């Protein structure tokens, strides 16, 4: 595309497609996961699917610019999260392994799903156990924050649904993740 | 199967990945799936191995291709042949590896440029 | 045409080796840029292979072949850094702005096949089919015939 | 948010004009990291690479934009005299390569665990960023160990990267780093990162 | 849609319409005629607001 008068003068490099395998799993060993490696090798391939195995909906995003936020939030929810001769290690390692694999998916439940749809919410959770076998996503723990919730909802003669207050703390996860969040909705 | 007359080949064989993952568990050429209507374009298949030929683009009864992961050491020999979406050229559904007619210098094969199409106009 | 930006006062100059490298570059880069009409077959796409290129590559070659031979008025073919010009040659000039991974795949072939120790040999194997091996020369006029 | 105290105060009290004395900041912006990387260079090379209780203390004691170099200028020599001259046999070079790929390997775990701790965000980004460094170094050094037949110190397959060199006997301060990568060879500009 | 039919029940014997004794009855409280009106007549319709009632089966159709 160079104007006429400098695809000479300058030297043309091809950039298509990125990394994302390394670029993933470098961007989780920053964090302390010892997996990555292994880890990065699914994270990845989830997104891809997500991209054309979930309803294509205009505020739907899995760009690069994604699959690192994620990885980002995982460091901070792992500094966070406690983790737990012969057939002793096979054993004891895989635990681990997968405890690494658990943080990881709060991750995405936590800045991935509240970006999913009605028709998407199932069959993303389908796609998270062919990529994810060894856990599934967990609550939102925060007693703290749902208990004044659920006092300012009534307070408003609001009717404190389940699904309406979970919103509210997606929202809370959200921002302390990526500083510009917007909510979209009819 | 015609995948490239469907109206998304990307997706459907991105998916008969995962359902080959269900099942068994990079992709291979002859559990797996079947497709019908290529056209490999700048060799032949005979005694199942690209041979070389004068006829541009010929067509291809059928073929299977499973999900292995093993008979993929041998490739250091073989031809890395490309699976566009048609003649044009410009869209890449996945590469595949394949035997040759190892008359012909392998460095010939690479400037030989051979590639399959999936869709092809009549 | 690829020569008459080559000067004699400039591929003549020792090493004696560097008069064949140069010619084959112009083949090289005669080849690649001949089989651009030849779309999709020639090549997936048109690449700009502008002489510009070209040149870039004459300096580079003028570099290796020159930095491992300073003052010889010759140089042992084994002796020259091929996986350093071919490389140049390769990912940062030409293929540089190639996508396509399979193109270059291609382009690499035709680099392997004359950016060689091998590539040397006496009558070395241009176009066989009818007959056409690499000039024994070491001058441009040489080659030039 | 990081702080590096010049090694060269700049009364603007003195007198200095406008440009007077902010001609001089760079002057000594570029000094101040000029020396500094030097210094860090001879802390580094008197410290253990197991012993990461030092380590971790090596870091916190230099810029993050230095306290990378560093390893990198370490890391460049190391892997020559680990390949020689196209003299030392395939086990020779391959053994000199197995260390370097397994003590650097050794320390991204160090980090690894360091990191998952408290720690303040500017101090993290720092260690992030090693991190993402080491991980290059040992990656790098990998695809060295796969290559059966290899030459020495000048070796494409090595100087196909960018190895950085430093030589304190050099005459200027700046001049001293000379960085490599093919047949290129750049000069640190010392700006403040 | 059940949701925002209590809303604005809960709002009505609740939120005072007239302006004055919402300010009267915020400074007291710390039952004016008018909020009074409204309790009662929420209560005469709230019958038909619940699942099935008659402002579901008109608001849909």
């Amino acid at each position: 595309n160079l104007p006429d008068n400098l695809k000479k003068l300058f030297r043309s490099m091809a950039m298509i497609k990125p990394d994302r395998e390394m670029i993933a799993q470098v961007m989780l060993y920053s964090q302390g996961f010892k997996t990555a490696e292994v880890l990065a090798g699914k994270i990845v391939p989830l997104f891809k699917l997500c991209q054309e195995q979930l309803s294509a909906q205009s505020h739907y995003d899995f760009g690069l610019r994604a699959l690192k936020s994620v990885l980002v939030s995982a460091g901070g929810i792992k500094r966070k999260c406690q983790p737990p001769d012969a057939e002793s290690k096979t054993k004891a390692d895989q635990i681990y392994c997968q405890y690494e694999i658990g943080v990881l998916l709060n991750s995405i439940n936590d800045t991935m799903i509240p970006k999913l749809v009605a028709d998407d919410i199932p069959l993303i959770q389908s796609l998270l156990l062919d990529v994810f076998p060894g856990s599934q996503l967990q609550p939102i723990q925060m007693d703290q924050l749902r208990k004044k919730i659920q006092e300012i909802a009534k307070q408003r003669h609001l009717v404190t649904k389940q699904e309406w207050v979970e919103k509210i703390l997606q929202l809370h996860q959200i921002l302390n993740i990526n500083h510009g969040v917007m909510m979209v909705g009819p | 199967v015609w995948l490239g007359g469907l109206l998304n080949p990307e997706a459907y064989i991105t998916a008969t990945r995962q359902s080959a993952s269900q099942l068994n568990g990079r992709l291979h050429a002859s559990a797996s799936f079947n497709v019908k209507g290529m056209a490999l374009e700048g060799a032949v298949w005979n005694n199942d191995q690209l041979t070389p030929t004068d006829i541009l683009s010929t067509p291809i009864s059928i073929a299977t291709l499973t999900w292995k992961d093993p008979i993929f050491n041998n490739s250091s020999s073989k031809l890395s042949v490309p699976v566009y979406l048609n003649e044009t050229r410009s869209e890449l559904l996945f590469s595949i590896d394949l035997p040759y007619d190892q008359s012909t210098s392998k460095q010939n094969w690479y400037q030989r440029s051979v590639s399959i199409s999936s869709w092809k106009s009549d | 045409h690829t020569f008459i930006g080559i000067p004699a006062t400039r591929m003549d100059k020792q090493p004696a080796e560097r008069s064949r490298i140069y010619f084959l570059l112009a083949w090289f880069h005669a080849i690649i840029q001949e089989r651009l009409r030849y779309i999709p077959l020639g090549w997936t796409k048109f690449f700009e292979f502008n002489d510009a290129d070209l040149r870039g590559a004459l300096d580079s070659i003028d570099y290796w072949v020159d930095l491992y031979s300073k003052g010889r008025s010759n140089i042992d073919p084994d002796k020259i850094p091929w996986i350093a010009v071919r490389t140049i040659l390769g990912s940062t000039i030409y293929g540089g702005r190639i996508d396509n991974e399979f193109d270059m795949r291609l382009l690499y072939s035709f680099l392997e096949q004359l950016f060689t120790p091998s590539a040397f040999n006496p009558d070395f194997p241009l176009v066989p089919s009818i007959g056409l091996s690499v000039p024994e020369g070491t001058t441009r006029a040489h080659f030039m015939k | 948010g990081e702080t590096v105290t010049f090694k060269k105060p700049i009364s603007i009290a003195n007198g200095p004009k406008i440009h007077e004395w902010l001609t001089m900041v760079e002057s000594e912006m570029k000094s101040t990291l000029a020396t500094l990387l030097s210094e860090s260079l001879q802390h580094f090379n008197q410290v253990d690479v197991n012993d990461h209780s030092k380590y971790s203390e090596w870091v916190d004691n230099y810029p993050t934009q230095l306290v990378l170099l560093t390893s990198q200028i370490v890391w460049s020599t190391q892997v020559d005299q680990a390949l020689g001259g196209g003299t030392l046999q395939q086990s020779k070079i391959q053994e000199q390569l197995q260390s370097i790929e397994q003590t650097t390997q050794m320390i991204l775990n160090n980090l690894a665990d360091s990191v998952l701790q408290d720690l303040s965000a500017q101090k993290r980004k720092k260690f992030e960023h090693l991190i993402t460094e080491l991980v290059h170094q040992r990656d790098v050094v990998r695809q060295l160990q796969k290559c059966k037949n290899l030459t020495g110190n000048k070796d494409f397959d090595w100087l196909y990267h960018m190895r950085y060199y430093y030589d304190a006997t050099q005459e200027n301060v700046l001049h001293k780093l000379v960085i490599h990568m093919a047949n290129a060879t750049f000069y640190y500009g010392f700006e403040y990162l | 849609t059940q949701m925002i039919f209590q809303n604005y029940l809960d709002t009505l014997s609740n939120e005072p319409f007239d302006p004055q004794e919402k300010e009267q009855q915020k400074r007291n409280e710390n039952i004016p005629a008018g909020l009074k009106v409204q309790k009662e007549c929420a209560a005469i319709i709230s019958q038909y607001f619940e699942p099935g009632g008659l402002v579901h089966k008109v608001l849909e159709d």
